């Protein structure tokens, strides 16, 4: 076929290449970075829910 | 006796079983057939019009338009006088260049 | 042992290492080790042999001793936070305590000391439980309290596991043993990316569990224990040792072959966690699996060992096993490499 | 002519040519996802034919 | 690390909210593999019970392509979800923290000063 | 024929170890 | 189906189906002592399953058609041959006795196989546990190698630790003249030239060793050739006891269980004769072995699974 | 791309479906048909290389190294059907196989666009050969000689790939096209050496140079013919292919620590031919010949200079083709005598005729005889690497002398001279022989009129 | 990691009796832990023997620690070249050689000397560059 059908299509590589390369990058800078900060979705490590709690008055006053 | 074993096999001779063997395999009809394949196949479609294709194949690495753009702009260049291939490439004109 | 009364050995084993599974209380974490280990002696002497009787011995107290230390790290880290819940713990010495704990029961270290000789005296069916079921629990708890684990602890333990472990082996007659040799090397692989990332301590746990089945069922379907024993079994059956030379360079990590993708997706991890010397030696150490690996492909089936004039009965004969899931477990284990990023459903 | 047996002996010849012609298939199935910039960049990008859509398929 | 985010019900295979993303078409290249594989079982399963193979129980490798087929598919749409959960809430979070991604500055490479080493 | 291993060869896979010394002759 | 776990589970004991009539009496003797032809009146008297003498085409009848398969397919060797030169170097005397021993002992687990799920008594000739005498009277004369007797045991305790001994066996007493007698009168040419020796070398090893150690796991009696002949009178002795010693008036199903799990596998129940000890007269290199197998393979019938092979008719292979 | 992969694979179930004797003729039939495919692959364009998909892409330097395999493939299935014949039907048709999925596995190699995908197969090459050289093997050698090459590539290996994905997690992609288009000078900083080392010595190990060699004398020796000309006709140039692209990003690093391996190179390879001057294994010979060659293309890659890569394919393709014909000489005259020393079988061309026209070409080709593609592979790198530093073509040049001597040595020592006495056995040659070696040869000189087509994607 | 920082603290090449007192306490530390474990495993039937044999490892592995240290040292001295890694080479070969002697045997000295000789360059360019062993978690 022409030379047009290759330069196009490898342009097309590139792009494809090029969008993946820099998501890679933000991949690990972000992973880094909301691992140490963790006001991220993932990495939030589990904690001890709130509803599991007595709010009723116990035996004693001082509670 | 060491082990309960057989002599090593004589090599037979495709030879003096058919004349005609061809060294391909022992039975004789798919031997003479084996010929066929392996010389059509072989010499015939891929190094004969194989060898034409790679010979006439189009134009490869753009070796003569890179020759038809030469005469034209080397006739262009002389024409005005200017020298006849600039020693720089990128047009420092618009370079930037660091201080 | 009654058939009934064997499913229900083997009913409670899993139900125990369920159990650890789906607890979030550190005591409950505790009920399914033990009552793991209660059902799990009496499938080793299940054979009843002297040798069943040392293994079976040697296996409960490593693991008693693992279970009962396992409770100061429990009980320290209820001492300082009063927490039973299974979290990021909030001692280190309670952290460190655990680590040896879990560690005597996965046998990395010298813990790992009791790894071969038990399997060596028990039967292959109970070895293949051992080596693939009792690994599920205490892997477990490193996943979920893997947040707290100081990195040098754990990845001291997981280049031994794979060194000694890996080195042992081109020592090894016995298939048995060498199963183990390997289960230790492959120990450390998992657990040397732990602290970094879990989702392919888990990649990592399914893909060795599918080859060990597929190794240990495989040598079940042979019936034999000794590398002559095996090598014996290509005049019977030279499609099983075929079969079994597939998964062992499988095993070994050569592309494109499964067992390569644990090892490649690890080397990953630590490259991106700027450990890039730490996965070198781990990849260096591979050959050394790799070797016994080889010579038991070359006495099995690339080469061909002689035979006795007695195999000719069992040419007459057939196989009464129906050795379940075997097709699907070595094509499974052999050739899923495209299929990598599959991992995230792990995830 | 023997051919319900000389295609029992000889039906593996056609693998590998429908194999070559599976092959062009993807090759030109594959190339479609790829199109992206068809017919725009500026060193090729050009006025349509007044009939024709698709510069190079 | 997908392993504590809110919102993830435990022991969920596929979430319903995954339903808003391109399912799997029928023929897909990662599918057809796995379709694959379950005939590559097929073969060897008569293989070890020593019967003819490729001819040997088109019953029992009919099924294991049909079963490799079906949990492959699910198998795709829960990783197209996660990946396409990671992606999500990624863009999320980079939006969320502009002053953790400066937009590095536009400059050519007319302005750029790459040192240059012969090869001699 | 191309060479196939014989009782030398399976002797030396066989034994306890295949890297023998005194501690394990016994 | 089978004694597979789920039927032991549904129900499907053992101590149910056996009965009195449930033994592994083996009627043993001297060389052509005439003990086959004492296990049939035995057979047919009590209703008891006889198992003939095994040879070396016993593995041979169980499988396939049964006929006897080629010696170069099956056995390796020849008992007239190992008449003609007892001591050849190509080990026919030990390939003989090795090869007898496990068809004596797949033939042991026919036995019990038949007796375990139908409960009815199996009579046997020459039942492993006596097949030793050969051996030590083969090693007598120096038939085989010293280091053919090792090999031997060493299956025999792998293998026949496992298989129990006998309830009773009867035993054909006969003086060496008189077998020096009888096979004069047979006339194929290679029972001729048995030496008196190898005659008494059986004997003794009977008398010393056979009989004696083997008596305290079940009663052994004693009948000479007038005894041998009264089959009415043997009969009623078998009859005539409660069969004390030996371990089989004492298991439960459990055992029963586990013992049909073996014996049912074919290849377990022989599995370890094969061991991987190497010696010149049953050692087989790679390339007879594989040239053999090959051979084995090519023939009908054997060239896939049991019900597998379309060369003799196995029709819908493509829905089995 | 797909055109050629598909039928390549699509062939396997044939030769396991196909009839009880047919599997080597219908086998032959399409494996040639492939090559003629793969014929029409080898057009490229001017500069842009051939990109077919994200998953493969073919350049100048690729489409040579693609015909050449392809157009093996028949080769070993016609070599091999001789010492096989004798087999049953399913070892013959598994035998089959391991070449097929090799050549499978070659051509996804030189396709790759992406470097770790290139890596994933640049391993999985091992798998088949390996099987090859152990089980038809015939000799006794052969299983430590499997050991070796296979344990030195993994050696070298493995440390590519925690360097490949460090790449990966430092600079995103690795395809082909952005590690070139984004390449950057390497600095001097001391991790950067060991980043240096590790991208270079896994080609280094299966390219045999100076050292990490001696794989190559146990494994082609004791490989059966059909493995050992896929071992040096191909496999040894999957290191070659690996620098070409790698060292893209080893520049200037490239520059200064070129010098140890430069020095174990040029000195190796009069270091190699001298071994081939005394050696008593024709096989082992030709095997160090191989070094010699291929320790030339050290030199002429490592330099990187436009001239020096342009001779480095040239070189890699006569090569390659030339010591596939060595090795079927070796092979042609093996079962004959039955033994591997070469002055058993003195005086062959006596005897053989023809077989002493075909070992004289095959010969001139191996000793750089212009105007044979060797000449031009060769008289191209010693003008670059004349212009690199001028003392070079001392040791340049000497190469050249010695391998002079040790080429015509075998052609003396075996075709000329006395016959022996004792041997009766030597039957006239198949015509199966002959024509293999003219399936060999021939195209040799078929691209000599057409150098520009082997020359690579510096031309 | 307070003994290891001691040899740590020490700047290159200075106070080289410090640096020797550093290195040899390293060597005599493991040694101590490597001839425990040899006692655990393999039982020194008699005491007298098992403190020999400890006796014996501790000071080999002290012997190379020292002599590690005073080559290292000294050569950074000499040479005024503290960030040279051949600083190591030749020190880690020196303790290889040390190893031979209390062998008695020269290939295994020989071998010793490539090996950690080796590794003694490898571990100052990791101190120079920054290389990290045991990386913490960072994504
Ligand atoms: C992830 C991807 C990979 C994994 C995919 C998931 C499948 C994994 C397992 C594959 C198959 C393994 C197998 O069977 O190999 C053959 C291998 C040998 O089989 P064999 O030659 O028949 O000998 C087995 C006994 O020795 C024979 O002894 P027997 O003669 O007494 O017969 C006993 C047998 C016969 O069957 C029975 O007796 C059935 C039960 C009847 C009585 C009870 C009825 C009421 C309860 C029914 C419960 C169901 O029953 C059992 O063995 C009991 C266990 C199985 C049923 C219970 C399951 C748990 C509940 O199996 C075993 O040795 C069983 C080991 C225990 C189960 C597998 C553990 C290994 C895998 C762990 C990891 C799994 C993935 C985790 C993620
Ligand atoms: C006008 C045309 C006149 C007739 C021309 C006929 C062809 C000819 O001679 O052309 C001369 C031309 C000369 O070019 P030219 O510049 O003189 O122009 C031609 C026209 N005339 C002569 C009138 C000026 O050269 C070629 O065409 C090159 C031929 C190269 C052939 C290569 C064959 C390779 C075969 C490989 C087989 C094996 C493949 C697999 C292995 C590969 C390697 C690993
Ligand atoms: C990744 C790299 C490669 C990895 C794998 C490498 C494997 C081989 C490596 C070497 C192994 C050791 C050396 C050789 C051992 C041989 C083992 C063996 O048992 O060999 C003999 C045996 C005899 O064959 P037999 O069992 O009788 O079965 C014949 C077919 N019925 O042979 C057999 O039992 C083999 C039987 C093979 C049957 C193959 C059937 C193929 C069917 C293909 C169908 C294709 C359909 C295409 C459809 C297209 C359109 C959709
Ligand atoms: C982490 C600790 C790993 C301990 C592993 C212990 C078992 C394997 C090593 C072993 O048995 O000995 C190694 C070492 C030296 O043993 P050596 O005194 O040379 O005697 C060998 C011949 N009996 O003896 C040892 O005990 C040293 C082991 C730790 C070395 C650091
Ligand atoms: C910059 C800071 C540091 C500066 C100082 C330099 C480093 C510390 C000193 C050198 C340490 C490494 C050299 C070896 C020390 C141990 C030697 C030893 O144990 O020798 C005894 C023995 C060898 O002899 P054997 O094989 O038993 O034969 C005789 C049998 N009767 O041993 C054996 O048999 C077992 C095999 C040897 C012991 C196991 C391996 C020991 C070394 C591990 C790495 C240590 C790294 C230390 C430095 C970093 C960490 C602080
Ligand atoms: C059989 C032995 C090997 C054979 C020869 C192989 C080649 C020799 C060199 C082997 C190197 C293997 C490790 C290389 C991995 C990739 C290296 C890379 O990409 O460069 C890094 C180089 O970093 C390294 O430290 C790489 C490892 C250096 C060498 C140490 C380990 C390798 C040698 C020992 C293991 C292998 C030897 C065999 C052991 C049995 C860059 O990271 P950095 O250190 O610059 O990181 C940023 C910052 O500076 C701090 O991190
Ligand atoms: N080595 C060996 N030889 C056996 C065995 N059983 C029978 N033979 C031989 O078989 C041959 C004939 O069997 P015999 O039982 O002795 O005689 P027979 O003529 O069959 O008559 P019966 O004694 O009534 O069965 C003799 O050479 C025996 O030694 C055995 O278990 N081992």
């Amino acid at each position: 076929d022409g030379p047009e059908k290759n330069y196009e299509k490898t342009m097309a590589i590139l792009q494809i290449e090029a969008e993946k390369a820099e998501l890679r990058l933000k991949e690990l800078e972000v992973r880094r970075l909301m691992r140490a900060r963790g006001d991220g979705p993932w990495y939030q490590y589990p904690t001890i829910d709130k509803a599991l709690i007595d709010h009723s008055p116990k035996t004693t006053p001082d509670n | 006796i060491r082990l309960q074993e057989d002599p090593d096999p004589e090599d037979e001779n495709l030879y003096e079983k058919n004349p005609d063997s061809h060294g391909y395999d022992k039975d004789p009809i798919v031997d003479l057939w084996n010929m066929r394949v392996v010389f059509f196949f072989g010499f015939s479609i891929v190094l004969v019009l194989g060898s034409t294709f790679v010979a006439y194949l189009p134009d490869y690495r753009m070796q003569e338009w890179a020759r038809r753009e030469a005469e034209r702009l080397v006739k262009y260049r002389e024409a005005n006088g200017l020298p006849l291939m600039e020693s720089n490439c990128f047009d420092p004109n618009k370079i930037q260049l660091p201080e | 042992m009654n058939p009934i009364i064997y499913t229900t050995l083997i009913m409670t084993v899993m139900s125990g290492t369920m159990l650890v599974m789906i607890s979030s209380h550190w005591l409950l974490i505790w009920i399914g080790f033990e009552m793991n280990l209660l059902a799990m002696i009496p499938v080793l002497m299940k054979n009843f042999n002297p040798r069943a009787t040392e293994a079976a011995t040697k296996y409960f107290l490593t693991q008693a001793t693992a279970s009962m230390m396992l409770m100061m790290a429990i009980i320290i880290n209820l001492l300082y936070s009063g927490q039973w819940t299974i979290t990021k713990m909030f001692n280190p010495v309670a952290m460190t305590m655990m680590t040896m704990a879990l560690a005597m029961k996965l046998g990395l270290s010298p813990f790992h000391f009791w790894v071969p000789e038990v399997t060596q005296g028990i039967s292959l069916q109970a070895g293949l439980l051992l080596l693939t079921w009792q690994k599920l629990a205490p892997l477990s708890v490193l996943c979920q309290i893997s947040q707290s684990i100081n990195p040098n602890l754990m990845l001291t333990m997981a280049m031994l596991s794979i060194l000694i472990g890996g080195w042992g082996g081109l020592n090894q007659t016995q298939l048995r043993k060498i199963m183990a040799y390997s289960s230790i090397a492959h120990m450390g692989w998992m657990t040397a990316v732990l602290p970094y990332n879990t989702t392919m301590t888990i990649l990592n746990l399914l893909i060795y569990i599918t080859m060990t089945l597929a190794m240990f069922m495989l040598l079940i379907h042979s019936s034999a224990t000794t590398t002559l024993s095996l090598s014996h079994t290509w005049n019977k059956m030279p499609v099983i040792t075929s079969l079994m030379m597939v998964t062992l360079l499988s095993m070994g990590g050569l592309p494109p072959l499964s067992g390569f993708m644990p090892k490649w997706m690890i080397i990953q991890e630590m490259t991106k966690n700027e450990s890039i010397i730490m996965p070198t030696l781990m990849a260096m150490t591979a050959l050394l699996n790799l070797y016994f690996y080889m010579r038991l492909a070359y006495s099995s089936s690339l080469t061909m060992f002689p035979s006795t004039n007695n195999m000719k009965m069992k040419w007459q004969f057939e196989h009464t096993k129906q050795m379940k899931l075997l097709p699907t477990m070595i094509v499974l284990s052999t050739l899923v490499l495209p299929m990598t990023p599959a991992l995230s459903s792990l995830n | 002519m023997n051919v319900l047996q000389i295609v029992r002996d000889h039906w593996v010849h056609i693998l590998v040519p429908v194999g070559f012609v599976f092959g062009c298939y993807l090759d030109r199935r594959s190339d479609e996802k790829l199109t992206a910039f068809r017919n725009k960049s500026l060193l090729f990008k050009r006025e349509l034919r007044p009939n024709e859509e698709v510069t190079w398929k | 690390m997908m392993s504590g985010r809110p919102g993830r019900v435990p022991l969920q295979f596929l979430p319903n909210e995954a339903r808003s993303l391109p399912p799997p078409k029928l023929t897909d290249p990662r599918l057809v593999y796995m379709g694959f594989l379950g005939y590559c079982s097929g073969l060897i399963d008569n293989a070890i019970r020593r019967r003819p193979v490729v001819s040997a129980g088109l019953h029992r490798q009919l099924l294991y392509v049909t079963s490799f087929v079906f949990f492959g598919y699910y198998l795709l749409k829960r990783q197209d979800y996660m990946y396409a959960l990671r992606d999500h809430d990624m863009f999320a979070y980079v939006k969320s923290h502009p002053e953790d991604f400066p937009e590095k500055d536009k400059k050519t490479y007319g302005e750029i000063l790459e040192e240059f080493h012969p090869v001699r | 024929r191309q060479w196939q291993p014989d009782v030398e060869w399976a002797e030396q896979f066989g034994g306890a170890v295949m890297y023998p010394t005194k501690e394990t002759a016994h | 189906l089978q004694y597979g776990p789920l039927a032991f589970v549904l129900g499907e004991r053992t101590t149910r189906k056996l009965t009195e009539t449930s033994k592994v009496i083996t009627v043993d003797g001297n060389i052509c002592s005439g003990k086959g032809r004492l296990a049939r009146e035995i057979a047919e008297k009590l209703g008891l399953r006889h198992f003939p003498e095994a040879g070396i085409h016993y593995a041979d009848s169980t499988t396939g058609d049964g006929k006897p398969l080629d010696v170069q397919l099956s056995g390796n060797c020849s008992l007239e041959k190992f008449y003609d030169d007892p001591k050849s170097n190509d080990g026919n005397s030990y390939r003989l006795q090795s090869w007898l021993y496990a068809s004596r002992l797949l033939q042991y687990a026919d036995a019990l196989e038949h007796l375990l799920s139908t409960g009815q008594g199996v009579v046997l000739e020459r039942s492993i546990y006596s097949d030793f005498v050969f051996l030590e009277a083969m090693y007598r004369q120096g038939f085989i190698r010293k280091q053919c007797v090792e090999h031997y045991n060493e299956v025999k305790k792998v293998t026949a630790c496992e298989y129990l001994p006998p309830h009773v066996v009867v035993y054909v007493d006969v003086p060496v003249p008189e077998i020096q007698s009888r096979i004069q009168k047979k006339g194929n040419p290679h029972e001729m030239k048995i030496t008196a020796a190898y005659l008494q070398d059986i004997e003794n090893a009977y008398k010393k060793t056979f009989l004696p150690e083997m008596s305290e796991k079940c009663e052994v009696l004693q009948y000479s050739a007038r005894e041998a002949e009264d089959a009415e009178k043997v009969v009623e002795d078998i009859e005539y006891l409660k069969c004390d010693k030996g371990p089989w008036p004492d298991q439960d199903d459990r055992t029963f269980h586990r013992l049909r799990m073996l014996v049912q596998n074919k290849l377990e129940v022989l599995n370890y004769t094969t061991i991987p000890v190497y010696l010149p007269e049953i050692t087989i290199g790679a390339h007879q072995s594989d040239r053999v197998f090959q051979k084995f393979t090519e023939l009908p019938g054997r060239k896939y699974s049991p019900g597998y092979n379309e060369d003799v008719g196995d029709k819908w292979i493509w829905l089995k | 791309m797909l055109k050629i992969i598909i039928p390549t694979t699509m062939l396997l179930p044939m030769t396991w479906m196909s009839k009880h004797n047919m599997i080597w003729i219908n086998a032959t039939v399409h494996s040639l048909l492939i090559s003629l495919i793969s014929l029409s692959l080898l057009n490229q364009l001017g500069e842009n290389s051939l990109n077919f998909s994200l998953t493969f892409f073919s350049d100048s330097l690729s489409a040579p190294l693609l015909v050449l395999t392809t157009w093996l493939l028949p080769l070993m299935l016609m070599a091999s059907q001789s010492h096989l014949s004798k087999e049953t039907t399913t070892r013959k048709k598994l035998y089959i196989t391991m070449l097929i999925l090799l050549q499978l596995f070659l051509i996804m190699t030189f396709t790759a666009t992406e470097l770790i995908l290139f890596y994933i197969l640049f391993e999985a090459t091992l798998v088949p050969t390996l099987i090859i050289i152990t089980r038809w093997g015939n000799q006794t050698e052969r299983l430590n000689a499997g050991l070796y090459f296979l344990f030195y590539t993994l050696a070298g290996s493995l440390p590519l790939l925690v360097a490949l994905v460090y790449i990966q997690n430092t600079t995103g992609s690795l395809n082909f096209l952005i590690i070139h288009y984004w390449s950057h000078p390497l600095s001097n900083s001391w991790s950067n050496i060991f980043m240096w080392l590790a991208c270079i010595m896994a080609f280094m190990v299966k390219m045999p140079l100076y050292g990490l060699h001696l794989w190559l004398p146990k494994a082609h020796v004791e490989a059966p013919i059909a493995g050992s000309m896929v071992l040096a006709a191909v496999l040894l140039k999957l290191g070659g292919y690996g620098m070409m692209r790698i060292t893209t990003i080893l520049n200037p690093l490239t520059n200064y620590m070129a010098y140890p391996f430069l020095m174990l190179s040029m000195w190796g390879m009069i270091m190699t031919s001298s071994i081939c001057l005394r050696q008593t294994d024709l096989k082992s010979l030709i095997a160090y010949s191989s070094v010699s060659h291929m320790a030339l293309v050290i030199v002429a890659i490592m330099i990187q200079t436009p001239w020096s890569f342009m001779g480095a394919t040239a070189l890699m393709i006569a090569h390659g083709l030339t010591s596939s014909m060595l090795f079927c000489l070796a092979n042609t005259n093996y079962e004959r005598v039955h033994s591997r020393t070469m002055i058993l079988a003195r005086g062959l061309q006596t005897l053989l005729p023809l077989m002493a026209t075909w070992w004289l070409m095959a010969s001139l080709t191996n000793l750089a005889l212009p105007p044979s593609i060797n000449l031009i592979g060769e008289l191209f790198i010693i003008t670059a690497s004349f212009s690199w530093s001028n003392i070079t073509i001392i040791l340049m040049g000497m190469n050249m002398m010695i391998t002079a001597l040790y080429s015509l040595y075998m052609l003396i020592t075996t075709q000329r001279g006395k016959y022996t006495h004792h041997i009766n056995n030597i039957k006239a040659s198949f015509t199966r022989e002959n024509a293999l070696m003219a399936l060999h040869i021939l195209p040799l000189l078929l691209l000599t009129l057409n150098p520009k087509m082997i020359l690579g994607p510096l031309y | 990691k307070t003994l290891l920082h001691k040899y740590s603290d020490i700047p290159e090449g200075t106070e080289c009796h410090r640096k020797a007192y550093a290195s040899t306490s390293i060597g005599g530390a493991t040694g101590l832990i490597v001839s425990a474990y040899s006692i655990a495993l393999k039982p020194p039937a008699s005491f007298l023997e098992g403190v020999a044999r400890t006796g014996r490892y501790t000071f080999t592995s002290a012997a190379i620690g020292a002599i590690f240290g005073l080559t290292s040292c000294i050569s950074a001295q000499v040479r005024e070249k503290p960030d040279d890694p051949l600083n190591y080479f030749i020190g880690g070969c020196a303790g290889g050689l040390t190893l031979g002697a209390r062998t008695r045997s020269y290939g295994i000295g020989a071998a010793a000397c490539a090996y950690m000789g080796l590794t003694a360059a490898l571990v100052k360019m990791g101190q120079l560059e920054g290389w990290q062993v045991f990386a913490e978690p960072k994504v």
